[PDB]
Protein backbone atom coordinates (compact mmCIF):
# COMPACT_ATOMS: atom_id res chain seq x y z
CA UNK A 1 0.00 0.00 0.00
CA UNK A 2 2.82 2.37 -0.91
CA UNK A 3 2.11 6.03 -1.65
CA UNK A 4 3.53 8.00 -4.56
CA UNK A 5 6.37 9.75 -2.74
CA UNK A 6 7.48 11.58 -5.85
CA UNK A 7 4.83 14.17 -5.01
CA UNK A 8 6.51 14.63 -1.61
CA UNK A 9 10.21 14.45 -0.72
CA UNK A 10 11.49 14.38 -4.33
CA UNK A 11 15.14 13.36 -4.59
CA UNK A 12 17.72 14.73 -7.01
CA UNK A 13 21.20 13.63 -8.06
CA UNK A 14 24.06 15.67 -6.61
CA UNK A 15 27.27 13.66 -7.14
CA UNK A 16 27.11 10.64 -9.46
CA UNK A 17 30.67 9.56 -8.76
CA UNK A 18 32.39 12.04 -11.08
CA UNK A 19 30.01 14.98 -11.70
CA UNK A 20 28.60 17.59 -9.35
CA UNK A 21 25.08 18.90 -9.85
CA UNK A 22 23.62 22.13 -8.40
CA UNK A 23 20.04 21.38 -7.37
CA UNK A 24 17.54 24.17 -6.76
CA UNK A 25 16.50 24.42 -3.10
CA UNK A 26 14.41 27.60 -3.21
CA UNK A 27 10.87 26.21 -3.33
CA UNK A 28 11.93 23.57 -0.83
CA UNK A 29 12.60 24.55 2.78
CA UNK A 30 14.41 21.50 4.20
CA UNK A 31 17.02 19.23 2.63
CA UNK A 32 19.34 16.45 3.71
CA UNK A 33 21.90 14.09 2.20
CA UNK A 34 22.35 10.40 1.43
CA UNK A 35 25.81 8.95 0.81
CA UNK A 36 25.92 5.54 -0.87
CA UNK A 37 29.01 3.73 -2.11
CA UNK A 38 29.15 1.12 -4.87
CA UNK A 39 32.39 -0.46 -3.60
CA UNK A 40 34.55 -0.41 -0.49
CA UNK A 41 36.68 2.62 0.31
CA UNK A 42 40.46 2.84 0.64
CA UNK A 43 41.04 5.81 2.96
CA UNK A 44 38.73 8.26 4.67
CA UNK A 45 36.96 10.61 2.27
CA UNK A 46 35.98 14.26 2.55
CA UNK A 47 33.49 16.31 0.54
CA UNK A 48 33.26 20.09 0.34
CA UNK A 49 29.89 21.85 0.29
CA UNK A 50 29.34 24.79 -2.07
CA UNK A 51 26.42 27.04 -2.96
CA UNK A 52 25.41 29.16 -5.92
CA UNK A 53 23.69 32.51 -6.35
CA UNK A 54 21.42 33.44 -9.27
CA UNK A 55 23.75 34.72 -11.98
CA UNK A 56 22.65 38.15 -13.19
CA UNK A 57 22.43 36.78 -16.74
CA UNK A 58 19.43 34.64 -15.75
CA UNK A 59 17.66 34.28 -12.38
CA UNK A 60 16.89 30.58 -12.97
CA UNK A 61 20.48 29.36 -13.48
CA UNK A 62 23.20 28.99 -10.82
CA UNK A 63 26.09 31.41 -10.82
CA UNK A 64 29.56 30.52 -9.56
CA UNK A 65 30.27 28.03 -6.76
CA UNK A 66 30.96 29.98 -3.58
CA UNK A 67 32.15 28.29 -0.41
CA UNK A 68 29.80 27.48 2.47
CA UNK A 69 30.96 28.40 6.00
CA UNK A 70 30.08 25.87 8.68
CA UNK A 71 28.24 27.49 11.59
CA UNK A 72 29.14 25.97 14.98
CA UNK A 73 26.52 24.66 17.37
CA UNK A 74 26.82 24.86 21.12
CA UNK A 75 29.13 22.39 22.93
CA UNK A 76 31.72 22.38 20.14
CA UNK A 77 35.24 21.09 20.74
CA UNK A 78 36.90 21.81 17.40
CA UNK A 79 36.43 23.89 14.27
CA UNK A 80 37.63 23.40 10.72
CA UNK A 81 40.81 25.47 10.44
CA UNK A 82 39.05 27.78 7.96
CA UNK A 83 35.50 27.58 9.33
CA UNK A 84 34.34 26.12 6.02
CA UNK A 85 31.54 23.57 5.81
CA UNK A 86 32.60 20.06 4.78
CA UNK A 87 31.49 16.52 5.53
CA UNK A 88 33.54 13.35 5.82
CA UNK A 89 32.75 9.73 5.07
CA UNK A 90 34.91 7.60 7.39
CA UNK A 91 36.78 4.55 6.20
CA UNK A 92 35.27 1.05 6.56
CA UNK A 93 31.85 1.69 5.06
CA UNK A 94 30.46 -1.29 3.16
CA UNK A 95 28.65 -0.50 -0.11
CA UNK A 96 25.27 -1.56 1.24
CA UNK A 97 24.92 1.15 3.89
CA UNK A 98 23.56 4.63 3.22
CA UNK A 99 24.89 7.46 5.35
CA UNK A 100 23.09 10.61 6.47
CA UNK A 101 23.97 14.28 6.82
CA UNK A 102 22.42 17.73 6.72
CA UNK A 103 23.65 21.33 6.68
CA UNK A 104 21.98 23.31 9.51
CA UNK A 105 22.06 26.68 7.70
CA UNK A 106 21.26 27.23 4.04
CA UNK A 107 22.58 29.97 1.75
CA UNK A 108 21.99 30.47 -1.97
CA UNK A 109 19.54 28.74 -4.28
CA UNK A 110 21.59 25.73 -5.46
CA UNK A 111 23.56 23.48 -3.12
CA UNK A 112 26.45 21.46 -4.54
CA UNK A 113 28.93 18.86 -3.31
CA UNK A 114 32.48 18.42 -4.59
CA UNK A 115 35.16 15.83 -3.79
CA UNK A 116 37.77 17.43 -1.55
CA UNK A 117 41.08 17.40 -3.39
CA UNK A 118 43.41 14.58 -2.47
CA UNK A 119 40.37 12.35 -1.91
CA UNK A 120 38.88 12.13 -5.43
CA UNK A 121 40.03 8.52 -5.89
CA UNK A 122 37.32 6.98 -3.71
CA UNK A 123 34.90 9.68 -4.93
CA UNK A 124 34.16 7.60 -8.04
CA UNK A 125 32.73 4.80 -5.89
CA UNK A 126 30.74 7.39 -3.89
CA UNK A 127 27.31 8.69 -4.89
CA UNK A 128 25.63 11.51 -2.98
CA UNK A 129 22.03 12.52 -3.55
CA UNK A 130 19.67 14.98 -1.89
CA UNK A 131 16.03 14.88 -0.82
CA UNK A 132 13.86 17.79 0.31
CA UNK A 133 10.68 18.36 2.30
CA UNK A 134 8.68 21.45 1.35
CA UNK A 135 6.89 23.04 -1.60
CA UNK A 136 5.65 26.44 -0.33
CA UNK A 137 4.22 27.03 -3.84
CA UNK B 1 26.98 12.34 10.73
CA UNK B 2 24.53 9.47 11.28
CA UNK B 3 25.11 6.27 9.36
CA UNK B 4 23.10 3.13 8.64
CA UNK B 5 23.07 -0.44 7.28
CA UNK B 6 20.96 -2.54 4.92
CA UNK B 7 21.42 -6.31 5.43
CA UNK B 8 21.53 -8.30 8.64
CA UNK B 9 24.94 -9.82 7.84
CA UNK B 10 25.06 -11.39 11.33
CA UNK B 11 25.07 -14.91 9.82
CA UNK B 12 28.51 -16.21 10.90
CA UNK B 13 28.66 -16.47 14.70
CA UNK B 14 30.39 -19.82 15.13
CA UNK B 15 30.02 -20.82 18.77
CA UNK B 16 32.80 -23.08 20.02
CA UNK B 17 32.58 -25.55 22.87
CA UNK B 18 35.23 -27.22 25.05
CA UNK B 19 36.20 -30.43 23.29
CA UNK B 20 37.25 -33.50 25.24
CA UNK B 21 40.23 -31.76 26.87
CA UNK B 22 42.13 -34.11 29.18
CA UNK C 1 -19.96 -26.34 -16.40
CA UNK C 2 -19.55 -30.06 -15.75
CA UNK C 3 -17.29 -30.54 -12.72
CA UNK C 4 -15.18 -33.68 -12.67
CA UNK C 5 -14.43 -36.02 -9.77
CA UNK C 6 -11.92 -38.87 -9.80
CA UNK C 7 -10.55 -41.39 -7.31
CA UNK C 8 -7.96 -44.16 -7.77
CA UNK C 9 -8.72 -47.87 -7.65
CA UNK C 10 -5.76 -49.44 -5.82
CA UNK C 11 -3.55 -47.53 -3.38
CA UNK C 12 0.19 -48.01 -2.98
CA UNK C 13 1.94 -48.22 0.40
CA UNK C 14 4.52 -45.74 1.72
CA UNK C 15 7.93 -46.78 3.05
CA UNK C 16 10.66 -44.61 4.57
CA UNK C 17 13.93 -44.80 6.48
CA UNK C 18 14.80 -43.82 10.05
CA UNK C 19 18.32 -42.35 10.06
CA UNK C 20 19.47 -41.60 13.60
CA UNK C 21 22.20 -39.45 15.22
CA UNK C 22 25.61 -41.05 14.74
CA UNK C 23 28.42 -42.02 17.07
CA UNK C 24 29.72 -39.48 19.55
CA UNK C 25 32.90 -37.97 18.13
CA UNK C 26 35.38 -35.47 19.56
CA UNK C 27 35.99 -32.28 17.60
CA UNK C 28 39.50 -32.13 19.02
CA UNK C 29 41.05 -33.97 21.97
CA UNK C 30 43.76 -32.50 24.16
CA UNK C 31 46.22 -35.42 24.60
CA UNK C 32 47.09 -36.22 21.00
CA UNK C 33 49.99 -36.42 18.56
CA UNK C 34 50.75 -35.03 15.07
CA UNK D 1 47.73 -28.20 27.39
CA UNK D 2 49.06 -30.20 24.47
CA UNK D 3 47.23 -30.98 21.25
CA UNK D 4 48.79 -32.73 18.23
CA UNK D 5 52.13 -31.58 19.61
CA UNK D 6 51.02 -27.95 19.89
CA UNK D 7 50.80 -26.55 23.41
CA UNK D 8 48.02 -23.97 23.11
CA UNK D 9 46.54 -22.70 26.40
CA UNK D 10 43.18 -23.85 27.70
CA UNK D 11 41.15 -24.19 30.90
CA UNK D 12 39.69 -27.25 32.62
CA UNK D 13 37.12 -27.82 35.36
CA UNK D 14 39.93 -29.47 37.33
CA UNK D 15 41.79 -26.15 37.33
CA UNK D 16 38.60 -24.36 38.40
CA UNK D 17 38.11 -26.68 41.38
CA UNK D 18 41.81 -26.29 42.20
CA UNK D 19 41.53 -22.50 42.23
CA UNK D 20 38.31 -22.37 44.24
CA UNK D 21 39.60 -24.85 46.84
CA UNK D 22 43.03 -23.18 47.12
CA UNK D 23 41.62 -20.36 49.22
CA UNK D 24 42.98 -20.15 52.79
CA UNK D 25 39.97 -21.41 54.72
CA UNK D 26 40.78 -19.58 57.96
CA UNK D 27 40.31 -16.21 56.22
CA UNK D 28 36.57 -16.78 55.91
CA UNK D 29 33.86 -17.13 53.31
CA UNK D 30 35.21 -15.98 49.94
CA UNK D 31 32.75 -15.80 47.05
CA UNK D 32 33.73 -15.72 43.38
CA UNK D 33 32.97 -13.56 40.35
CA UNK D 34 32.95 -14.60 36.69
CA UNK D 35 31.17 -14.02 33.38
CA UNK D 36 28.19 -16.03 32.18
CA UNK D 37 30.33 -17.02 29.19
CA UNK D 38 32.76 -18.76 31.54
CA UNK D 39 30.02 -20.60 33.43
CA UNK D 40 28.53 -21.71 30.12
CA UNK D 41 31.87 -22.88 28.75
CA UNK D 42 32.23 -24.81 32.01
CA UNK D 43 28.77 -26.40 32.21
CA UNK D 44 29.27 -27.56 28.60
CA UNK D 45 32.26 -29.76 29.48
CA UNK D 46 32.26 -33.22 27.88
CA UNK D 47 34.49 -36.15 28.81
CA UNK D 48 36.17 -38.65 26.50
CA UNK D 49 33.07 -40.84 26.85
CA UNK D 50 30.72 -38.16 25.56
CA UNK D 51 29.00 -37.38 28.85
CA UNK D 52 28.43 -33.98 30.39
CA UNK D 53 30.71 -33.57 33.41
CA UNK D 54 27.77 -31.95 35.21
CA UNK D 55 24.03 -32.45 34.95
CA UNK D 56 24.41 -35.74 33.10
CA UNK D 57 21.11 -36.50 31.39
CA UNK D 58 18.95 -33.37 31.53
CA UNK D 59 20.30 -31.31 28.57
CA UNK D 60 21.20 -28.45 30.93
CA UNK D 61 23.21 -27.80 34.08
CA UNK D 62 21.55 -25.35 36.49
CA UNK D 63 22.60 -25.39 40.14
CA UNK D 64 21.77 -22.44 42.37
CA UNK D 65 24.98 -20.40 42.25
CA UNK D 66 24.11 -18.82 45.61
CA UNK D 67 24.66 -22.23 47.21
CA UNK D 68 27.79 -22.65 45.07
CA UNK D 69 29.07 -19.21 46.23
CA UNK D 70 29.27 -17.68 42.74
CA UNK D 71 28.07 -14.19 41.86
CA UNK D 72 27.79 -13.68 38.12
CA UNK D 73 28.56 -10.61 36.03
CA UNK D 74 28.60 -9.69 32.35
CA UNK D 75 31.01 -6.75 31.87
CA UNK D 76 34.06 -8.67 33.01
CA UNK D 77 36.86 -9.23 30.45
CA UNK D 78 35.03 -12.43 29.37
CA UNK D 79 38.01 -14.63 28.37
CA UNK D 80 35.87 -16.45 25.77
CA UNK D 81 35.97 -13.33 23.61
CA UNK D 82 32.48 -12.97 22.15
CA UNK D 83 31.80 -16.54 23.33
CA UNK D 84 33.89 -17.74 20.38
CA UNK D 85 37.39 -18.38 21.75
CA UNK D 86 37.24 -21.83 23.35
CA UNK D 87 40.27 -23.15 21.50
CA UNK D 88 41.20 -26.24 19.53
CA UNK D 89 42.66 -24.47 16.51
CA UNK D 90 42.76 -20.68 16.13
CA UNK D 91 40.41 -20.12 19.09
CA UNK D 92 43.00 -20.26 21.89
CA UNK D 93 42.26 -18.20 24.99
CA UNK D 94 45.25 -15.94 24.12
CA UNK D 95 47.12 -16.58 27.37
CA UNK D 96 47.08 -13.47 29.50
CA UNK D 97 43.28 -13.11 29.59
CA UNK D 98 41.41 -12.69 32.87
CA UNK D 99 39.09 -15.56 33.76
CA UNK D 100 37.61 -15.15 37.24
CA UNK D 101 38.24 -13.85 40.74
CA UNK D 102 37.44 -14.78 44.32
CA UNK D 103 37.51 -12.83 47.57
CA UNK D 104 35.85 -12.21 50.92
CA UNK E 1 -31.56 -30.35 1.14
CA UNK E 2 -28.38 -32.48 1.29
CA UNK E 3 -28.51 -32.74 5.08
CA UNK E 4 -24.79 -32.19 5.71
CA UNK E 5 -24.61 -28.45 6.34
CA UNK E 6 -22.07 -27.04 3.89
CA UNK E 7 -22.53 -23.57 5.40
CA UNK E 8 -21.03 -24.38 8.81
CA UNK E 9 -18.40 -26.55 7.12
CA UNK E 10 -17.13 -23.54 5.16
CA UNK E 11 -17.54 -21.18 8.12
CA UNK E 12 -15.11 -23.49 9.92
CA UNK E 13 -12.68 -24.19 7.08
CA UNK E 14 -12.30 -20.54 6.43
CA UNK E 15 -11.11 -19.52 9.89
CA UNK E 16 -8.90 -22.62 10.01
CA UNK E 17 -7.18 -21.70 6.74
CA UNK E 18 -6.90 -18.08 7.87
CA UNK E 19 -5.25 -19.10 11.15
CA UNK E 20 -2.78 -21.54 9.61
CA UNK E 21 -1.75 -19.04 6.93
CA UNK E 22 -1.42 -16.32 9.58
CA UNK E 23 0.97 -18.52 11.55
CA UNK E 24 2.89 -19.46 8.40
CA UNK E 25 3.24 -15.78 7.47
CA UNK E 26 4.30 -14.49 10.89
CA UNK E 27 6.91 -17.26 10.84
CA UNK E 28 8.34 -16.87 7.32
CA UNK E 29 6.25 -14.13 5.70
CA UNK E 30 8.19 -12.90 2.67
CA UNK E 31 7.76 -9.15 2.53
CA UNK E 32 5.10 -8.23 0.00
CA UNK E 33 1.56 -8.88 1.32
CA UNK E 34 3.12 -11.20 3.92
CA UNK E 35 3.93 -9.92 7.44
CA UNK E 36 7.70 -10.05 7.77
CA UNK E 37 8.63 -13.43 9.20
CA UNK E 38 11.33 -13.22 11.86
CA UNK E 39 13.09 -16.11 10.12
CA UNK E 40 13.70 -14.25 6.86
CA UNK E 41 14.26 -10.92 8.62
CA UNK E 42 17.60 -12.45 9.62
CA UNK E 43 18.72 -9.82 12.14
CA UNK E 44 18.69 -12.28 15.03
CA UNK E 45 22.03 -13.49 16.41
CA UNK E 46 22.40 -16.85 14.66
CA UNK E 47 24.98 -19.38 15.87
CA UNK E 48 26.20 -22.17 13.60
CA UNK E 49 28.00 -25.14 15.12
CA UNK E 50 31.31 -26.11 13.59
CA UNK E 51 31.38 -29.46 11.75
CA UNK E 52 33.04 -32.70 12.85
CA UNK E 53 35.74 -34.59 10.96
CA UNK E 54 34.78 -38.27 10.74
CA UNK E 55 37.74 -40.16 9.21
CA UNK E 56 38.76 -37.03 7.34
CA UNK E 57 35.45 -35.76 5.98
CA UNK E 58 34.68 -32.60 7.99
CA UNK E 59 31.01 -33.58 8.00
CA UNK E 60 28.43 -31.16 9.44
CA UNK E 61 26.70 -32.42 12.57
CA UNK E 62 25.10 -31.34 15.84
CA UNK E 63 25.67 -32.74 19.33
CA UNK E 64 24.08 -32.11 22.72
CA UNK E 65 26.96 -29.92 23.93
CA UNK E 66 26.20 -27.23 21.34
CA UNK E 67 22.51 -27.34 22.29
CA UNK E 68 23.14 -27.07 26.03
CA UNK E 69 25.44 -24.10 25.47
CA UNK E 70 23.08 -22.39 23.01
CA UNK E 71 20.40 -22.66 25.69
CA UNK E 72 22.60 -21.54 28.58
CA UNK E 73 24.54 -18.87 26.63
CA UNK E 74 21.42 -16.71 26.66
CA UNK E 75 22.16 -13.51 28.62
CA UNK E 76 20.10 -13.84 31.80
CA UNK E 77 19.84 -10.04 32.07
CA UNK E 78 17.19 -10.15 29.33
CA UNK E 79 14.98 -12.51 31.34
CA UNK E 80 13.19 -15.79 30.71
CA UNK E 81 13.60 -17.12 27.16
CA UNK E 82 11.76 -20.12 25.74
CA UNK E 83 13.02 -22.45 23.02
CA UNK E 84 11.10 -23.58 19.93
CA UNK E 85 11.94 -26.32 17.42
CA UNK E 86 10.50 -29.36 15.65
CA UNK E 87 9.46 -32.56 17.40
CA UNK E 88 11.73 -34.28 14.89
CA UNK E 89 14.63 -32.33 16.41
CA UNK E 90 13.40 -33.25 19.89
CA UNK E 91 13.40 -36.95 19.01
CA UNK E 92 16.82 -36.49 17.44
CA UNK E 93 18.09 -35.07 20.75
CA UNK E 94 16.42 -37.86 22.74
CA UNK E 95 18.13 -40.32 20.35
CA UNK E 96 21.68 -39.17 21.11
CA UNK E 97 24.30 -41.81 21.90
CA UNK E 98 27.82 -41.64 23.32
CA UNK E 99 30.86 -43.35 21.84
CA UNK E 100 30.44 -46.33 24.17
CA UNK E 101 26.81 -46.81 23.10
CA UNK E 102 24.75 -45.43 25.99
CA UNK E 103 21.98 -42.90 25.49
CA UNK F 1 15.92 24.90 10.55
CA UNK F 2 16.22 22.01 8.11
CA UNK F 3 15.90 18.73 10.01
CA UNK F 4 18.41 15.96 9.36
CA UNK F 5 16.27 14.24 6.72
CA UNK F 6 18.88 11.76 5.50
CA UNK F 7 17.39 9.29 7.92
CA UNK F 8 13.61 9.55 7.74
CA UNK F 9 13.18 9.21 3.92
CA UNK F 10 16.59 8.74 2.42
CA UNK F 11 17.02 7.78 -1.22
CA UNK F 12 19.34 6.55 -3.96
CA UNK F 13 20.13 6.77 -7.64
CA UNK F 14 18.26 4.47 -10.01
CA UNK F 15 19.30 5.54 -13.53
CA UNK F 16 22.08 8.06 -14.19
CA UNK F 17 21.28 8.29 -17.90
CA UNK F 18 23.87 5.61 -18.69
CA UNK F 19 23.09 2.52 -16.61
CA UNK F 20 20.60 1.12 -14.11
CA UNK F 21 21.09 0.12 -10.48
CA UNK F 22 18.69 -2.02 -8.42
CA UNK F 23 18.03 -0.17 -5.16
CA UNK F 24 17.11 -2.31 -2.15
CA UNK F 25 13.61 -1.56 -0.89
CA UNK F 26 13.00 -4.90 0.82
CA UNK F 27 14.07 -3.25 4.05
CA UNK F 28 11.43 -0.59 3.31
CA UNK F 29 7.64 -0.65 3.04
CA UNK F 30 6.76 2.47 1.01
CA UNK F 31 8.67 4.11 -1.83
CA UNK F 32 8.34 6.04 -5.06
CA UNK F 33 10.13 7.46 -8.07
CA UNK F 34 11.45 10.92 -8.95
CA UNK F 35 12.47 11.71 -12.52
CA UNK F 36 14.45 14.71 -13.73
CA UNK F 37 15.09 16.08 -17.22
CA UNK F 38 18.41 17.77 -17.97
CA UNK F 39 17.80 18.69 -21.63
CA UNK F 40 14.90 19.01 -24.05
CA UNK F 41 13.72 15.62 -25.29
CA UNK F 42 12.58 14.54 -28.76
CA UNK F 43 9.59 12.23 -28.16
CA UNK F 44 7.74 10.35 -25.44
CA UNK F 45 10.27 8.54 -23.25
CA UNK F 46 9.11 5.07 -22.19
CA UNK F 47 10.77 3.19 -19.34
CA UNK F 48 10.40 -0.47 -18.46
CA UNK F 49 10.18 -1.46 -14.80
CA UNK F 50 11.55 -4.63 -13.23
CA UNK F 51 11.70 -6.22 -9.79
CA UNK F 52 14.43 -8.49 -8.47
CA UNK F 53 14.71 -11.48 -6.15
CA UNK F 54 17.61 -12.48 -3.90
CA UNK F 55 20.21 -14.62 -5.63
CA UNK F 56 20.46 -18.07 -4.06
CA UNK F 57 24.22 -17.47 -4.07
CA UNK F 58 23.83 -14.54 -1.66
CA UNK F 59 20.68 -13.16 0.03
CA UNK F 60 22.11 -9.61 -0.17
CA UNK F 61 22.66 -9.37 -3.94
CA UNK F 62 20.18 -8.90 -6.82
CA UNK F 63 19.23 -11.80 -9.03
CA UNK F 64 17.77 -11.28 -12.49
CA UNK F 65 15.37 -8.45 -13.36
CA UNK F 66 12.02 -10.22 -13.41
CA UNK F 67 9.22 -8.36 -15.20
CA UNK F 68 6.93 -6.52 -12.78
CA UNK F 69 3.28 -7.09 -13.80
CA UNK F 70 0.96 -4.17 -14.48
CA UNK F 71 -2.00 -4.24 -12.08
CA UNK F 72 -5.39 -2.67 -12.88
CA UNK F 73 -7.96 -1.11 -10.55
CA UNK F 74 -11.44 0.46 -10.57
CA UNK F 75 -11.24 2.52 -13.77
CA UNK F 76 -8.17 0.94 -15.39
CA UNK F 77 -9.59 0.33 -18.86
CA UNK F 78 -6.42 0.86 -20.91
CA UNK F 79 -4.36 -2.23 -20.10
CA UNK F 80 -1.07 -2.74 -21.94
CA UNK F 81 0.03 -5.75 -24.02
CA UNK F 82 -1.46 -8.14 -21.40
CA UNK F 83 -0.02 -6.01 -18.56
CA UNK F 84 3.63 -5.14 -17.89
CA UNK F 85 4.21 -2.23 -15.51
CA UNK F 86 6.10 0.43 -17.46
CA UNK F 87 5.84 4.21 -17.45
CA UNK F 88 6.38 7.01 -19.96
CA UNK F 89 7.48 10.57 -19.37
CA UNK F 90 5.64 12.58 -22.05
CA UNK F 91 7.17 15.13 -24.38
CA UNK F 92 6.89 18.91 -23.80
CA UNK F 93 8.75 18.60 -20.48
CA UNK F 94 11.38 21.30 -20.02
CA UNK F 95 14.43 20.96 -17.76
CA UNK F 96 14.25 21.84 -14.04
CA UNK F 97 10.93 19.96 -14.07
CA UNK F 98 10.75 16.71 -12.10
CA UNK F 99 8.06 14.04 -12.34
CA UNK F 100 6.56 11.54 -9.90
CA UNK F 101 5.81 7.84 -10.19
CA UNK F 102 5.06 4.75 -8.14
CA UNK F 103 4.10 1.09 -8.38
CA UNK F 104 0.85 0.14 -6.58
CA UNK F 105 1.88 -3.38 -5.54
CA UNK F 106 5.41 -4.25 -4.46
CA UNK F 107 6.97 -7.58 -5.44
CA UNK F 108 10.34 -9.08 -4.60
CA UNK F 109 13.22 -7.26 -2.92
CA UNK F 110 14.13 -4.21 -5.01
CA UNK F 111 13.20 -2.34 -8.17
CA UNK F 112 15.01 -1.33 -11.36
CA UNK F 113 14.28 1.00 -14.27
CA UNK F 114 15.50 0.55 -17.84
CA UNK F 115 15.05 2.65 -20.98
CA UNK F 116 12.39 1.03 -23.12
CA UNK F 117 13.64 -0.13 -26.52
CA UNK F 118 13.46 2.99 -28.70
CA UNK F 119 13.67 5.60 -25.92
CA UNK F 120 17.38 5.07 -25.18
CA UNK F 121 18.66 8.18 -26.97
CA UNK F 122 16.02 10.22 -25.15
CA UNK F 123 16.80 8.44 -21.88
CA UNK F 124 20.38 9.69 -22.31
CA UNK F 125 19.20 13.06 -20.94
CA UNK F 126 17.12 11.88 -17.97
CA UNK F 127 18.04 11.04 -14.37
CA UNK F 128 15.78 8.82 -12.26
CA UNK F 129 15.98 8.26 -8.50
CA UNK F 130 13.99 6.30 -5.93
CA UNK F 131 12.93 7.47 -2.47
CA UNK F 132 11.77 5.28 0.41
CA UNK F 133 9.55 5.91 3.43
CA UNK F 134 9.28 5.21 7.12
CA UNK F 135 10.60 1.67 7.37
CA UNK F 136 11.55 -0.10 10.60
CA UNK F 137 14.05 -2.48 8.91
Amino acid sequence: MNFNVGVDFPSFIAWDGEESFPVKVDGFNQFGFTFKTIAALTAATTFNIFYHEPSDADPCVPGPAIRVPEVPFCDTVLLSEDGLAAVTLPETVTPDSFCAGTVPCMNGQWISIAPATGSETNAANVQITVTMKGATR
Amino acid sequence: MDCRNLCGAAAPSRLVQPGCFI
Amino acid sequence: MVKLNCRPLCQAPTASRLVSPPCFICRGVAPSAP
Amino acid sequence: VDVNGTSTPAFLAQDWRRFVTSFPAEYGEARSVMHQNVFGYLAAMVDANGRFLFGDGDLTFTPDLVRERIRISNCLPDPTEGNTKGGTGQDAFAAGSFVAAQAA
Amino acid sequence: EANYDFLSFMIGAAQRSHRINRNQALMIGKGVNEPKGWLTENCFPVFQTLPVDVNGTSTPAFLAQDWRRFVTSFPAEYGEARSVMHQNVFGYLAAMVDANGRF
